[PDB]
């Protein structure tokens, strides 16, 4: 049952084995049953952790490599073994969108649906980042549209003080930025994000004023710096 | 810190 | 493959946090049976007692949850199931100690000895901290015989300052208050390596002496 | 923690 299924993934979370609480996830969302939006952030963030762990660790690991005779074959062969880890994951996850969560969300779901279309960039935007060559075009490709068609999507039916449209615009701006090359495209979205943002900033609701400031904030941030 | 949202 | 390519390995694993990969590396470097330096122990100490660690850690938590509370088979089984995981990561440390370290320790090659021997009674008392009825008693019982080798050697052949020898003392008395329930006996052998030590490193001590303002 | 950590 379901109902016991999220109390072990929230047990997990509390218990800090995002591995469990990710694999507790995975099964209420293979279950076939939409999720909740308490639901659908305990997936997000449990698997985000998991590959997020993984990518920190390719990142300290492949910047000695990069930085430095027969430990060097041992190093990337270390950092092609994590490699196939963090792209495991994420392409368990991005199945589990395209399966899952995405079919299962009618027009009346445009929230949910944009929810997990980001998710989808995102985890197409970790695979690009360990990808090379051939191999990367395709999921930058990949990446873009489930990018700039959920984009699209909540600049129809959602104001954009809203945390998961200004999510999705953050991280679309540092796709543009990091692995796009395009800093201007990037600090243009950045902006057309933050001020469509301030201009409602009535809209703020009781219960979701944290967690906009804060992605509001941290776009206005990484427009000063670019 | 992180550009992206580090989302825990 | 070469040894010196695994510790590199594990030292690096230590950089990503791949403790799990760290401890095996180390793990076979001790299985081929030739003694570690001390650069080498003390990072398989590190891997080790670092994924342990984590287990105790959430375990903790889980069985905190567990108390204030139906749904409570599946906390049960959870904390079942960290607890298996626990119990096989000290079983592991427990045979690599008692086939591969503590054996390749000569008879007076004392500070190696003390150590291993203290890593024993670290590894037993986190058994018995998870353990059950008398299948707990017999593994505090393995703990306090591995602490008194180790207290017997660092009092007759060791320095009452050592870092080994105050790390010893320290474990103990934390043994003899988490485990055994007996503040007393816990404060007077924190005292008592306190005290000895104060005559002539130093955050170890005060770690030490931390615990015991902490008990007073 | 109240033992010896990390070592
Ligand atoms: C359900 C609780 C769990 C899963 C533990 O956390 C999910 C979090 O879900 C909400 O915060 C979300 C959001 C988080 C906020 C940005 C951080 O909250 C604060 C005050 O710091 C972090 C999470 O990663 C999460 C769910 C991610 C989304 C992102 C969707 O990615 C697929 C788009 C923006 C953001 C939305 C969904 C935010 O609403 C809530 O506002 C948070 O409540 C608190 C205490 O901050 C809660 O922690």
């Amino acid at each position: 049952d379901r109902e016991q299924l999220v109390q072990k993934a929230r047990l997990a979370e509390q218990a800090e084995r995002y591995d469990d609480m990710a694999a507790a996830m995975k099964n209420v969302t293979e279950l076939n049953e939409p999720l909740s939006n308490e639901e659908r952030n305990l997936l997000s963030v449990a698997y985000k952790n998991v590959v997020g762990a993984r990518r920190s660790s390719w990142r300290v690991i492949s910047s000695i490599e990069q930085k430095t005779e027969k430990k060097i074959e041992m190093v990337r062969a270390y950092r092609e073994k994590i490699e196939k880890e963090l792209e495991a994951v994420c392409q368990d996850v991005l199945s589990l969108l395209d399966n899952y969560l995405i079919k299962n969300c009618s027009e009346t779901q445009y929230e949910s649906k944009v929810f997990y279309l980001k998710m989808k960039g995102d985890y197409y935007r970790y695979l690009a980042e360990v990808a090379t060559g051939e191999k990367r075009a395709t999921v930058v490709e990949s990446s873009e549209k489930a990018y700039s068609e959920a984009h699209e999507i909540s600049k129809e039916h959602m104001q954009p003080t809203h945390p998961i449209r200004l999510g999705l615009a953050l991280n679309y701006s540092v796709f543009y930025y990091e692995i796009q090359n395009a800093p201007e495209q990037a600090c243009h979205l950045a902006k057309t994000a933050f001020d469509d943002a301030i201009a409602e900033l009535d809209t703020l609701n009781e219960d979701s004023y944290k967690d906009s400031t804060l992605i509001m904030q941290l776009l206005r941030d990484n427009l000063t710096l670019w | 810190r992180k550009l992206s949202l580090q989302e825990r």
